[PDB]
C-alpha cells in the first residue's frame, strides 16, 4: 500500500491512516448493518 | 472487607496493599442465579441425587476433598471468569454490588497502595488448570476455554454489539488457524477488562473521595523467573 509524500526529500511510506480507516471500514460498517 | 461498612472501634484494619486486584472487577461478585447453576453443575459432575438445596449440600459434605477438587478443576477448566467460584451478595456480610457500595463513601482513614503486572493476565492465572487438563489430556480442550472466555469479553450476560466492538478494537479476528497471535489477543482483551481498568477505576473512586491516601503503581513485563 506504498504512497508518496509530498514533503521536502519526497519520501515513501506504507501505512495512509491505518487505524482511521479500520474503524472507518471494519469496525462501522459492521455496525451499520 | 474495604467495601463492607462497620464500626469504627471495630476497624479490623488501617491501610490495604491490593496487589493486582479489586473490588470493581467484573467477575469480583457473582450472582444468585450463576451461583446455583455452579452448585447443580458441579452436582451434575458429582453425581449427586439433585432434589433439593439441603439434599445436594448434605449430598456435597460428605465426598472426599480430591473428588471435590479434580470436579471444579475440570468444570473451571471449559469455564469463564463469571463462572468462577467468588463471593456472593449474603445480604449480611455484603449488601449491594461493589460500584453502589463504592459510593457511600464512610470509611474512616483507609490508605490504599494498589498496583498491577504487564504479565498477570487472565490465561496466566490458569497454569495449572492447563496442566492438570492436560495431565488428564482431556483432548486440549482449549479451545472451548478461549470460546467462553471471548464470551465472556461481552460483560455479565453475552451481548453482541460489546462483543463485536471487543474484536475489533484488539486484533482477535476469530483466525483460530494460528493460535499465537489471536491467545495474546485474548489475554490482552481480558487483562485490560478484568485487572487493569478496574484497579485504575478503584484507585480513582478511592482517591476523588478525599479520606486517605491513594498509591498506584505497575510492573512492567518481567522476562525469566
Ligand atoms: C497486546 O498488548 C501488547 C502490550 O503489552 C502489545 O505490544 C505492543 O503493541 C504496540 C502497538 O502499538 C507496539 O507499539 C508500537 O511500537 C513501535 C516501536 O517501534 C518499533 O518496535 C516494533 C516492535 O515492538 C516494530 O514492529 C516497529 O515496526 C518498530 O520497529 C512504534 O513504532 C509503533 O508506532 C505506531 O504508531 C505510531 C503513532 O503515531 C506511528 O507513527 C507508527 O508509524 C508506522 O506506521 C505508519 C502507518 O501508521 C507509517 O506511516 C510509518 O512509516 C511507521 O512505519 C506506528 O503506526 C507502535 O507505537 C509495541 O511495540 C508493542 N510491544 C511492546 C513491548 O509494547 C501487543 O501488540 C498487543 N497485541 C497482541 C496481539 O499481542
Amino acid at each position: 500500500e506504498n504512497y508518496k509524500e509530498f514533503s521536502e526529500l519526497l519520501p515513501n511510506r506504507q501505512g495512509l491512516k491505518k487505524a482511521d480507516c479500520s474503524f472507518w471500514s471494519k469496525y462501522i460498517s459492521s455496525l451499520k448493518t | 472487607h474495604l467495601l463492607t461498612a462497620r464500626a469504627t472501634n471495630s476497624q479490623l484494619f488501617r491501610r490495604a496493599v491490593l496487589m493486582g486486584g479489586s473490588a470493581l472487577s467484573p467477575a469480583a461478585v457473582i450472582s444468585h442465579e450463576r451461583a446455583q447453576q455452579q452448585a447443580i453443575a458441579l452436582a451434575k459432575e458429582v453425581s449427586c441425587p439433585m432434589s433439593s438445596s439441603q439434599e445436594v449440600v448434605s449430598c456435597l459434605r460428605q465426598k472426599p476433598a480430591n473428588v471435590l477438587n479434580d470436579a471444579q478443576t475440570k468444570l473451571l477448566a471449559v469455564s469463564g471468569p463469571f463462572h468462577y467460584w467468588g463471593p456472593v451478595i449474603d445480604g449480611h456480610f455484603l449488601r449491594e454490588p461493589p460500584a453502589r457500595a463504592l459510593k457511600r463513601s464512610l470509611w474512616v482513614e483507609v490508605d490504599l497502595l494498589i498496583g498491577s503486572s504487564q504479565d498477570d493476565g487472565l490465561i496466566n492465572r490458569a497454569k495449572a488448570v492447563k496442566q492438570f487438563e492436560e495431565s488428564r489430556g482431556r483432548t486440549s480442550s482449549k479451545t472451548a476455554f478461549y470460546q467462553a472466555l471471548q464470551n465472556s469479553l461481552g460483560g455479565e450476560d453475552s451481548d453482541a454489539r460489546v462483543e463485536a466492538a471487543a474484536t475489533w478494537y484488539y486484533s482477535l479476528e476469530h483466525s483460530t488457524d494460528d493460535y499465537a497471535s489471536f491467545s495474546r489477543a485474548l489475554e490482552n482483551a481480558t487483562r485490560d477488562y478484568f485487572i487493569i481498568c478496574p484497579i485504575i477505576d478503584m484507585a480513582s473512586a478511592w482517591a476523588k473521595r478525599a479520606r486517605g491516601n491513594v498509591f498506584m503503581y505497575h510492573a512492567p513485563e518481567n522476562y525469566g523467573h
